[PDB]
């Protein structure tokens, strides 16, 4: 029933997913980055070197001035702008139109990207999290006040020209193969989730769970990277390298700050491990796990050699499950029943030896502490 | 890459 939602994203690789959006009338149509990991919506909205378009609102007679400006911090970059609402569609998405609140964005520092393709950003995230506060209702919250749309939807990130699916409002079966397994969300203002077990080809790495969740763990399409906290990010490495031991890698190559190279078509994904994340489930001490390859975590950064950047890095914000971790599955956020569905994805990058997993159910105790308190 | 909220 949702097959006019399938493959409305698109993307290149490392720069996000890009959904179409509809704004104002008469229609302006922009492209905007699905962001998991914030909870605003802003659209460029003034000349850019980088934007090939922008939301012009003194054309749009729906615009709604708000009278007061909003800043955005990202990690590495910002945006400033003023705050307004307006009619917005996404033309295959829902079969609904709503008053959303918009950020027009006038000013920017490394946001916008060279040739990416998208004008704004999309926060899918909780209320709690917004800019300037969290007053400002955030677009999937506007969504599932004024339409009958339900309070949930799903990701399918293809990665490497990338493309996806994000369906709203339900779940497309054609989009993952096996059984959905949920784990919740334990709080509501990033996408916060518990990981409770960390395995490098199946072997654990043997950290208290605390590690892993310090200070949060949360999945945020946002971001490329898996990202690790230093102390995880460390043994991780440690362990990968062991496993890979027949190649030897120069040690900024798990840095991120240099890369590795093949021959068109001779990369020996063979000689890397998979990653396999442990989540606390939805039943009492019971776990599960996703399991992802090399395609994943090695990324392809666009002759006739496949050059690679591996796309683990260390983080002081806890640790961030980003496109990484979400190309291996099909992932449903379950907002109306506070939990986040992860699957096999009909579309991930794999061969002929390995494949992306999901399976459960294990045994963990005490999962409720592996999370951060303040 | 991109690496979208602050905190």
């Amino acid at each position: 029933s949702f097959v006019e939602m399938v493959d409305n994203l698109r993307g290149k690789s490392g720069q996000g997913y890009y959904v179409e959006m509809t704004v104002g009338s008469p229609p302006q149509t922009l492209n905007i980055l699905v962001d998991t990991g914030s909870s605003n919506f802003a659209v460029g909205a003034a000349p850019h070197p980088f934007l090939h378009r922008y939301y012009q609102r003194q054309l749009s007679s729906t615009y709604r001035d708000l009278r007061k400006g909003v800043y955005v911090p990202y990690t590495q970059g910002a945006w400033a702008g003023e705050l307004g609402t307006d009619l917005v569609s996404i033309p295959h998405g829902p079969n609904v139109t709503v008053r959303a609140n918009i950020a027009a964005i006038t000013e920017s520092d490394k946001f916008f990207i060279n040739g990416s393709n998208w004008e704004g950003i999309l926060g899918l995230a909780y209320a709690e999290i917004a800019r300037p506060d969290d007053s400002l209702e955030p677009f999937f919250d506007s969504l599932v006040k004024q339409t009958h749309v339900p309070n949930l939807f799903s990701l399918q990130l293809c990665g490497a020209s990338v493309g996806g699916s994000m369906i709203i409002g339900g779940i497309d079966h054609s989009l993952y193969t096996g059984s959905l397994w949920y784990t919740p969300i334990r709080r509501e203002w990033y996408y916060e989730v518990i990981i409770v077990r960390v395995e490098i080809n199946g072997q654990d790495l043997k950290m208290d769970c605390k590690e892993y969740n310090y200070d949060k763990s949360i999945v945020d399409s946002g971001t490329t990277n898996l990202r690790l906290p230093k102390k995880v990010f460390e043994a991780a490495v440690k362990s990968i390298k062991a496993a890979s031991s027949t190649e030897k890698f120069p040690d900024g190559f798990w840095l991120g700050e240099q890369l590795v190279c093949w021959q068109a078509g001779t990369t020996p994904w063979n000689i890397f491990p998979v990653i396999s994340l442990y989540l606390m489930g939805e039943v009492t001490n019971q776990s599960f796990r996703i399991t992802i390859l090399p395609q994943q975590y090695l990324r392809p950064v666009e002759s006739q050699d496949d050059c690679y950047k591996f796309a683990i890095s260390q983080s002081s914000t806890g640790t961030v499950m980003g496109a990484v971790i979400m190309e291996g599955f099909y992932v449903v956020f379950d907002r109306a029943r506070k939990r986040i569905g992860f699957a096999v994805s009909a579309c991930h990058v794999h061969d002929e030896f390995r494949t992306a997993a999901v399976e459960g159910p294990f045994v963990t105790l005490d999962m409720e502490d592996c999370g951060y308190n303040i | 890459x991109v690496q979208f909220l602050a905190x």
